[PDB]
């Protein structure tokens, strides 16, 4: 008996390249990570480095 | 419905320790042979440990259970109740000494 | 082996250098006056004690 | 002796399931029926009645003692059934004020 | 060096069997064992200290504590404080078979394993010991 | 009544208005203290009049305090962490 | 139809009889929404009712199960 | 069914977007009670993101 | 022999595995029916044997020599957890993963006094006339609980009143009595109980009930030795000791010895200081144990009761007649005899008088009929009033 | 003048000092041990002695008095019991603490690995602040990694 | 009854485990001790902190 709305949820999208600079205390000063999603069902499945 | 042999420890069906007897005591008991007041007096329906061998003769627990000369099969750890007297009587004229499985004699 | 029974009889004993011991301890550990069973003020509550049966066997008035 | 009896524990033993004013019922036919047994059944709280004005001024001995004098007289003028007294333990109460018997 | 120590605990072996002589002869003259309890913590001390091990052993101050733990004639144990630490140093110490061959203990073992006025805890450290010495024997 | 309130009633000076605002205006409890141990163990029966700490097996050096409920409480729980928060009457130097 | 297909086998020995039990999952079947009450008995449910009589305006699912018993004797 | 049933009524419900079980550390607040203040508050909550 | 049995090294060793709970009898029985199909086969289940006990829930052991022979048993089993929760059994444990247990009562034996768990006849006192073989029941002796046309209080069985109130009894000997389908034999019950309904341990036994058991002998409380065993174990459990006690020593090197106990550790553990006039033996302290102490009582102490009918009574001790005790009460304001055993130095009586009577402090009660009074001071059972 | 009177003086709160409970303190504040589960007795009201809503730890119920100080809900404080431990286990709090007191001293003969012979422990000596002083104690003896059966003449040490 | 040594250990390591979280429930590198619901313990270490502890 009580109305409910669903609210949209913001998320980055898959399947993309992006390349992002590491902060100065670390060794790495550079990465290029990519989340995967089948496009069947588009639900995340692994994610690279 | 599963009882303990007093004498040998195998456990097995009473039923088919009325219709075929214990296939290790045969020899000195005559289960088979022997009315339901007998299986009763040395087969056991309350027991606790249950025990199951693959191998006899190399498993130190069939020996340190004494069960390491008889059929492979279920075994009971403890055994409630006692053979009667009249029972051991005859297992010492056939020279079989009996050690009770009960835990109260060591 | 025999050999190895006689050495673990030798090193740990069969028991009779304090068997008697033993037996002195169970002797002693085993052991009735009702002025021990119950408390006196539960005696007399009761009837129990001797000068109640004095008082029952005595041929007079109580 | 209906007041006292209603709080005794042997009337509580005797009806377990029962509230208090039907043991006060009980307790006052029980005196209707005999009020010597149900004087008896006080026991020690006999004492404790009204029985004369200045009661208090006597020793305790000296009440107890003129309260066992006196229902030693009125039982044995009663008297007592003894197999009514061996069989139901509420007629035995009188037996030890019996004359040549005690306690 | 390993001479000085064997000295020393030859000596506390006859101070130990000094001590049980008069706490045994005040028992039997109605006076409670009090010797015992003095020499305790010396006893203790050097029991606890690790490289002596090896003189205790060569020594056999294994017959003593035996004797310490030997029951009285009059059928009384010993304190619980001189058990205890007598067990201690047991399991503080790799007694082999020829030690308790040299000494004896498997009596007294024995008999505190089948006592009942021994403390349960007691019991099963005796029967984990008797158990650890006859280990070596069958294997 | 929350903590910066507290520190401008504290810049104002004004200490009893602060004690009859945490207090009387709130949880304020009694509780009795031995004067031995320091600890909230007496057993206090008011109306038979009798104070006693078992442990320090005491009737005669007893007090008592106002302290905040909350106080007690906290107390209390430091107690089952085994904490012992002993309160004292009295300076020692 | 992810996951189409359950399976379970047993190699049962008690003359091998290898016996592989599987359901599969078919069509999915929706209705419009519908109301039980306690006597027993269905009506059509609409949303007013569900807010008035504190209700969730649902519809029951149907999936169609078919189930094969293989057995292979080796 | 019930499964599926309370799975679904207890997210919409409650508004946290997993198990009942795994309520701990879950998404929260994607579903909301619809704001019926007056008719472009409704509106505004619908168009939500 | 059994000794010679004992496990070496050469001998199979014994793994365990995590199981689900009530499942362990059901891994056995599939472990050992793979063992019987796998034999003959060119890939046998190389174990030797496999059991479990019901006091170690939740595990099974298997002797084998590899853990690939144990991989393989487990193979095929839901039973077992997704993780290999195995672990290497020591030697030693051998002997006692197979010891056997209740082994304190070898059997129940006839004649015993036993308390009954459950039933009508909950917590009543009920002697072993009957011991059946089968060990699951036996024939017992009770005191009868009947109303005769929420339980009535246990009373002895009244033939007259159960005739009066029921004339349907029956009839089969001589001092033997059925009514109402129940055995009666001269006024106590005989009834069979099961096993599972009987308390054979830390029993408790009341005069009433020795004297209602052997009031039937003709001879009052003849039988005396399972009494005396039952005092035994109360004495010696309901003593408990505290920090400051005088305590005198029964058995050891050091009997008949005075000293003060300073620290209690456990419940089995007591140190404890002499005293004796020498000075270096009054600065020791020895830890003894608590079965060969007993408590050291002063005239003219302050002493609580523990357990009795004079229970919570405190007084000033006067005499000390060994075993028994007589002290001057506080409460009652006289000497009451109460053992030894039932009494703790509380140098004061702090007695709380809430939940007893029927009257609070300062209630006006009625005496009598012409008779008010103000209860002044409460007692456990006494008042004082002022009239 | 909210309170029910008292014969007890009043006063105030001039020194807090703080420590550990002690097994004896712990026995000696109870009121009764607790032993058994189950809170309640039958599931027919009035709580089982010794269970964790004992009747003797305080009443919390209008109706009902406590059966130790014999005050209501409104007076009574609250009182504590004991529960007898089978095993001894560590304080969560305490742990690293105790790590630190093992390393400082010796785990056969109970003693500081180092005396008063070195100079720098004399100095770890005499600061008062036992904070402080632990640290400078710690920081010297955590390097000994050997007890000394004679003087580095016997210590004690047990070697 | 009878000490099987691993038994011991694991039955008394789940003691140590319970005595630990009834005062602290937030200890690092091991998991939570959790209500029926799900929901973590509440021990007596978390009445006395943060904003809504005993004592702020
Ligand atoms: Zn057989
Ligand atoms: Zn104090
Ligand atoms: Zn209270
Ligand atoms: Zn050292």
């Amino acid at each position: 008996g009580s109305e409910k709305v669903l609210i949209a949820q913001e998320r980055s999208a898959a399947n993309i390249v992006q390349v992002f600079k590491k902060a100065a205390p670390s060794p790495i000063s550079h990465v290029a990570e990519i989340r995967s999603a089948l496009e069947k069902g588009s639900r995340l499945i692994s994610t690279m480095q | 419905r599963e009882r303990a042999c007093m004498l040998c420890g195998i456990v097995l069906p009473g039923r088919v320790f009325m219709q075929n007897g214990c296939p290790n005591c045969d020899s000195v008991l005559n289960l088979r042979d022997s009315d339901q007041a007998t299986v009763n007096e040395c087969t056991s329906s309350s027991f606790e440990g249950l025990v199951a061998v693959g191998d006899n003769e190399h498993s130190w627990v069939a020996k340190w259970l004494r069960v390491d000369r008889f059929q492979p099969g279920l075994y009971a750890v403890r055994v409630d109740g006692r053979l009667p007297s009249d029972i051991v009587a005859a297992l010492e004229q056939y020279g079989v000494y009996y050690r009770p499985r009960d835990g109260s004699v060591i | 082996q025999g050999e190895q029974y006689q050495e673990i009889i030798e090193i740990f004993g069969d028991g009779t250098d304090y068997q008697w011991t033993l037996d002195a301890e169970e002797e002693m550990e085993q052991p009735t006056s009702l002025a021990d069973v119950f408390e006196p003020s539960e005696l007399k509550e009761k009837m129990l004690t001797d000068e109640d049966n004095v008082i029952r066997v005595t041929d007079l008035p109580e | 002796t209906a007041r006292l009896y209603q709080h005794s524990s042997k009337s509580s033993a005797e009806y377990p399931n029962r509230p208090q004013l039907a043991k006060y019922c009980i307790g006052l036919a029980k005196y209707i029926q005999s009020p010597l047994l149900e004087y008896l059944a006080l026991d020690e709280s006999m004492y404790s009645l009204h029985i004369h004005k200045h009661q208090n001024l006597l020793p305790r001995e000296k009440l107890i003692d003129a309260v066992q004098t006196s229902i030693v007289d009125i039982v044995n003028l009663v008297g007592v059934d003894i197999n009514e007294a061996v069989r139901a333990p509420y007629h035995a109460l009188a037996l030890p004020y019996v004359c040549g018997l005690g306690p | 060096l390993e001479q000085m120590q064997d000295e020393l605990i030859q000596q506390l072996k006859l101070q130990m069997e000094e001590s049980a002589i008069r706490d045994a002869n005040n028992i039997e003259q109605g006076k409670p064992a009090i010797f015992k309890l003095k020499l305790l913590p010396k006893v203790k001390d050097i029991l606890l200290r690790a490289n002596l091990a090896d003189s205790i052993l060569d020594n056999n101050l294994l017959a003593s504590v035996r004797l310490w733990l030997e029951p009285l004639p009059d059928a009384s144990l010993p304190a619980y404080q001189i058990q205890k630490v007598l067990f201690d140093a047991i399991k503080s110490l790799p007694i082999k078979t020829s030690h308790l061959r040299e000494s004896g203990l498997g009596k007294v073992m024995v008999f505190y394993q089948k006592s009942k006025r021994v403390e349960p805890n007691l019991k099963r450290t005796a029967e984990k010991l008797i158990s650890d010495w006859t280990r070596p024997i069958m294997g | 009544f929350g903590e910066m309130e507290r520190d401008c009633m504290i810049a104002h000076g004004a200490a009893g208005f602060l004690k009859e605002r945490l207090m009387e205006a709130s949880d304020a409890f009694r509780v009795h203290v031995c004067g031995i141990c320091g600890l909230m163990s007496v057993i206090a029966n008011l109306k038979k009049n009798q104070f006693e700490c078992r442990s320090c097996k005491n009737k005669t050096n007893i007090y008592q305090l106002h302290i905040p409920y909350a106080a007690k409480l906290l107390f209390q729980e430091l107690m089952a962490m085994n904490i012992a928060p002993r309160l004292y009457t009295e300076r020692s130097g | 139809w992810e996951e189409p297909r359950l399976i379970l086998d047993q190699p049962a020995q008690h003359d091998n009889i290898n016996k592989r039990y599987e359901i599969r999952f078919g069509k999915i079947y929706l209705s419009r929404p519908t109301m039980t009450e306690a006597d027993g008995t269905t009506h059509a449910m609409f949303p007013q009712e569900a807010r008035l009589r504190n209700l969730t305006y649902s519809s029951p699912v149907y999936l169609d199960m078919e189930k094969s018993m293989f057995t292979s004797i080796d | 069914s019930t499964t599926i049933t309370s799975g679904l009524k207890y997210s919409l419900a409650t508004g946290n977007w997993g198990e009942q079980k795994k309520a701990m550390s879950s998404r929260a607040g994607v579903s909301q009670v619809l704001n019926r203040y007056t008719y472009s508050s409704t509106l505004s909550h619908l168009r939500r993101t | 022999p059994q000794r010679l049995l004992i496990p070496t090294v050469d001998d199979p060793g014994i793994w365990g595995v995590k199981v689900r709970l009530g499942k362990e009898k059901d891994v056995v029985r599939q472990i050992l029916k793979k063992k019987l199909a796998r034999e003959g086969t060119k890939n046998p289940l190389e174990i030797y044997s496999a059991f479990q006990r019901d006091s170690f829930k939740g595990h099974v052991y298997i002797e084998a020599r590899k853990a690939e022979a144990i991989n393989d048993a487990l193979k095929g089993n839901v039973n077992v957890f997704s993780n290999n929760s195995k672990f290497l059994v020591g030697i030693v444990e051998y002997k006692d993963l197979l010891r056997p247990v209740k082994s304190s009562d070898v059997k129940l034996t006839r004649g015993s006094y036993v308390r009954v768990k459950n039933g009508k006849f909950k917590g009543d006192l009920a002697q072993v006339d009957e011991v059946l073989e089968n060990g699951l029941e036996a024939r017992l002796k009770l005191v009868p609980r009947l109303d005769y046309g929420f339980r009535p209080a246990q009373r002895l069985f009244s033939e007259a009143e159960a005739r009066v109130h029921e004339p349907t009894i029956r009839r089969d000997r001589d001092g033997f009595v059925t009514y109402g389908g129940e055995e009666y034999y001269e006024g106590f019950l005989y009834k069979t109980f099961r096993l599972q309904n009987l308390i054979v341990n830390s029993i408790n036994p009341t005069l009433n009930e020795l004297s209602l058991f052997q009031s039937n002998e003709e001879s009052t409380t003849i039988d005396l030795s399972t009494i005396a065993d039952s005092l035994k174990e109360t004495a010696k459990n309901l003593v408990s000791f505290q920090p400051g006690d005088n305590v005198e020593i029964i058995n050891g090197e050091l009997n008949h010895l005075t000293g003060t106990v300073s620290s209690v550790n456990q419940s089995t553990i007591v140190s404890v200081r002499l005293h004796s006039d020498d000075d270096t033996i009054n600065s020791e302290t020895v830890e003894i144990p608590t079965s060969d102490l007993r408590k050291i009582f002063n005239v003219g102490d302050h002493v609580r009761v523990i357990h009795g009918k004079h229970t919570d009574d405190t007084g000033l001790i006067v005499e000390v007649n060994g075993d028994k005790v007589e002290f001057i009460s506080n409460q009652t304001k006289r000497t009451v005899i109460v053992f030894s055993n039932y009494l703790i130095k509380s140098t004061d009586s702090t007695v709380s008088i809430n939940e007893s009577g029927r009257f609070e402090l300062h209630d006006l009660v009625q005496v009598n009929s012409d008779l008010v009074g103000i209860v002044i001071r409460a007692q456990k059972d006494s008042f004082d009033v002022l009239c | 003048s909210q309170f029910p009177y008292s014969s007890a003086p009043l006063r105030s709160v001039k020194e807090v000092q703080f420590g550990l409970l002690s097994p004896e303190e712990i026995r000696a504040i109870s009121v009764v041990k607790i032993e058994y589960p189950e809170i309640m007795d039958e599931s027919r009201q009035r709580p089982r002695e010794g269970g964790l809503n004992d009747p003797k730890l305080g009443s919390i119920d209008r109706n009902f008095k406590c059966q130790t100080c014999g005050e209501g809900m409104a007076e009574c404080p609250g009182h504590f019991g004991h529960m007898e431990l089978a095993k001894p286990v560590f304080h969560i709090g305490f742990i690293p603490k105790i790590k630190k007191v093992c390393e400082c001293i010796c785990m056969n003969c109970g003693k500081l690995l180092l005396d008063e012979t070195n100079p720098t422990m004399a100095q770890a000596i005499r600061i008062r602040d036992p904070k402080k002083r632990f640290n400078a104690v710690w920081q010297l003896c955590k390097t000994k990694m050997v007890c000394e059966a004679d003087a580095p003449v016997s210590r004690g040490g047990c070697g | 009854d009878g000490s099987p040594q691993h038994i011991i250990n694991e039955v008394e390591q789940l003691l140590q485990f319970h005595v630990a979280t009834y005062m602290d429930n937030d200890i690092a590198g091991q998991p939570q001790a959790l209500q029926k619901s799900g929901r973590p313990v509440k021990a007596i270490r978390a009445r006395l902190k943060g904003k809504e502890g005993r004592l702020r």
